[PDB]
């Protein structure tokens, strides 16, 4: 008599993503040799990072 | 600066079975898969331009198939965009024989965009300037550099450009051929070398040319290239054991091809 | 041609061997799946 | 053999049909929507299957 | 010194945002995996499939994912589903005995835990003792195997069935 | 031959197949335009592509 | 002959039934309603048919 079904339950989860390599950091904007005055306040675009 | 290429020498040719590419990044082995995508239909009409030193205006029309057979790098890059009057973003792709440069911000684009080489002694020489390709640049949201597209017989270079959902996709292939009967009869699928999250609207394009100076010298040259257009069609692609598109069927070419797509096989037995 | 062949591992006749080759079985995966 | 194989393939490929619901995969239905409004979509998937 | 970060989430594709992290890759074990947003469950195994360098997934004739490429180690991992099956209970009548055997249909005896464990082609048979005899079939189990209630104390035995008494005319 | 007060015309399956013209008072049969399956007769591709 | 004719006539008659929709003429559902409701009504007709 076919009484039930069984499953093997997944023990644990894994998550994998590619190497964390290409970062444009904020060291270039915080470790600046000299900042910019307010009337000429420096501005940088940050994209694809 | 802006000395024009007043030349088209337009012609028309058969596409045969050329512009097939990989529609996704999925491996498949020994399978026949039906894909409904933007393809270059079999045996369509591809325009064959000869450029010698006007109207280099071209549309985009859901995507472009581009091909060339020039031995050297007379063909360099491409200009893409809806309207090219420095109002909205304009893609620009350029090769400098060591990398490839892609920019997006609006450019002036003097009405015959072309590069020049003009041997120097300034640093050493050979900087291939840009001053009147587009004059000005501002508000540049994207920029990209890579190993150059136009690498390296006859050496057919095929490119497929399309623009979907803010992504500019570029597929290509470099097939060395011998008979040189323009587009050869056979099969060769184009792998997806680049995807760019550019998010701009592309409607017109143009190419770019080299034009060395004599010693404005601008020594004359000849560049031959084909352009075809892509539209939505269903194809039956045949992936071999390794995952390579080895063959394809255009389901709307003729009644036999529609039968092949219905049976989902490349061989059909006697019957109705 | 119809009697079992003893040389072969499975004791099938030549005609039965031909029959089993000629039909390509699909859903016969039982022990290992 | 072929008739049964194609019946099974029809059954399997009918799993990925939304039957009018907002999507076919159950996990997307559950995460995107709250339990009451995702209940309708899940019930439609259930009756279709 | 003052720095102000201003965030644009315009309708163009997004390209700047935080690390996604990665946890380690458990092979030979039914896990709940997620490779670059491709989620699923199953047993990950090393494979000899050769993807093309731009190809990240593998698909089956029925459009289900058979393989992945690990986004860090450029390695192809086959994915098999976890080991579901049916469970049948073999019994002599309760008029006879309260003793039973269990068949786990179409699964390997190794992964049974959800006493006389035998591996048939119908599945894993538990609680029946296999014998090197042959009787007329009593309870049909599967690929040539039957079960019966035997004496030599009574127990449940599994055997390969007998097609009949041999006879040479 | 419609009766002078009738406008439509219906089949057994309750589909219109005649109309009286409101201007010339003429009766026009209606026929569905045309349609049907399309079959491809082939010898084997092992034999011809015709 | 009669059974075949009866089956075909029942199939044809099933076209002029609402199946819970507010009309049985797809043109009416299209014209008199809006997508977020005409679409659902048409889908219910499709399920019935
Ligand atoms: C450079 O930036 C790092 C950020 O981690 C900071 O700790 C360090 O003090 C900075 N050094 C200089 C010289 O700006
Ligand atoms: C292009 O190449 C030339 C020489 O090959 C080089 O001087 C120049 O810097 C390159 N341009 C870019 C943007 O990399
Ligand atoms: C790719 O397919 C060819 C036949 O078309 C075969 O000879 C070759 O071995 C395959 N590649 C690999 C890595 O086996
Ligand atoms: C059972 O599993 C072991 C290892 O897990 C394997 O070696 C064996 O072949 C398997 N048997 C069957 C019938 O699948
Ligand atoms: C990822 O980083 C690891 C460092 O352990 C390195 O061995 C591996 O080659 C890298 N892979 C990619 C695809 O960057
Ligand atoms: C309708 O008008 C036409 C003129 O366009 C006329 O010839 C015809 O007799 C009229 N019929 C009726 C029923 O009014």
């Amino acid at each position: 008599y076919q009484t039930s079904n069984f499953r093997v339950q997944p023990t644990e989860s894994i998550v994998r993503f590619p190497n964390i390599t290409n970062l444009c950091p904020f060291d270039e904007v915080f470790n600046a040799t000299r900042f910019a005055s307010v009337y000429a306040w420096n501005r940088k675009r940050i994209s694809n990072c | 600066q802006c000395v024009n290429l007043i030349t088209r020498t337009q012609s028309y040719t058969n596409s045969f079975t050329r512009g097939v590419y990989y529609p996704d990044k999925v491996f498949r082995s020994s399978v026949l898969h039906s894909t409904q995508d933007l393809f270059l239909p079999f045996f369509s009409n591809v325009t064959w331009f000869h450029a010698i030193h006007d109207n280099p205006v071209l549309p985009f029309n859901d995507g472009v198939y581009f091909a060339s057979t020039e031995k050297s790098n007379i063909i360099r890059g491409w200009i893409f965009g809806t309207t090219l009057d420095s109002k909205t973003q304009s893609l620009l792709i350029v090769n400098n024989a060591t990398n490839v440069v892609i920019k997006v911000c609006e450019f002036q684009f003097c009405n015959d965009p072309f590069l020049d080489v003009y041997y120097h002694k300034n640093n050493k020489s050979w900087m291939e300037s840009e001053f009147r390709v587009y004059s000005s640049a501002n508000n540049c949201t994207f920029e990209y550099v890579s190993q150059p597209f136009l690498m390296d017989f006859k050496n057919l270079r095929e490119f497929v450009f399309k623009n979907i959902d803010g992504y500019f996709k570029i597929y290509s292939k470099h097939t060395p051929i011998n008979l040189g009967r323009d587009l050869p009869q056979g099969f060769s699928a184009l792998e997806p070398l680049v995807d760019l999250p550019i998010g701009i609207n592309i409607t017109r394009f143009q190419t770019l040319l080299a034009l060395h100076r004599s010693y404005s010298g601008w020594t004359a040259g000849a560049a031959a290239y084909y352009v075809g257009y892509l539209q939505p069609r269903t194809f039956l692609l045949k992936y071999n054991e390794n995952g390579t598109i080895t063959d394809a069927v255009d389901c709307a070419l003729d009644p036999l091809s529609e039968t092949k797509c219905t049976l989902k096989s490349f061989t059909v037995e006697k019957g109705i | 041609q119809i009697l079992p062949d003893p040389s072969k591992p499975s004791k099938r006749s030549p005609i039965e061997d031909l029959l089993f080759n000629k039909v390509t079985l699909a859903d016969a995966g039982f022990i290992k799946q | 053999v072929n008739h049964n194989a194609q019946a099974l393939n029809t059954l399997v490929k009918q799993l990925s049909s939304k039957f009018g619901a907002i999507s076919s995969v159950l996990n997307d239905i559950l995460s995107r929507l709250d339990p009451p409004e995702a209940e309708v979509q899940i019930d439609r998937l259930i009756t279709g299957r | 010194r003052v720095v102000v970060l201003s965030f644009e989430l315009l309708h163009a594709p997004a390209t700047v945002c935080g690390p996604k992290k990665s946890t380690n890759l458990v092979k030979n074990k039914c896990v709940n995996f997620n490779f670059n947003g491709l989620t699923g469950t199953g047993v990950l195994t090393e494979s000899n499939k050769k993807f093309l360098p731009f190809q990240q997934f593998g698909r089956d004739i029925a459009d289900t994912t058979d393989a992945v490429r690990d986004p860090q180690t450029l390695e192809i991992l086959d994915i098999t589903p976890c080991s579901f099956g049916g469970v049948s209970v073999i019994t002599p009548g309760t008029n006879t005995s309260n003793q039973v055997a269990v068949l786990y249909q179409g699964v390997n005896c190794t992964e049974v835990p959800v006493s006389n464990v035998f591996q048939t082609r119908a599945g894993c048979l538990i609680g029946a003792e296999y014998v090197n005899n042959s009787y007329e079939c009593d309870i049909p189990i599967g690929a040539g195997i039957c079960a019966s209630y035997q004496t030599q104390s009574q127990s449940i035995i599994a055997y390969t069935m007998s097609l009949g008494a041999e006879n040479s005319v």
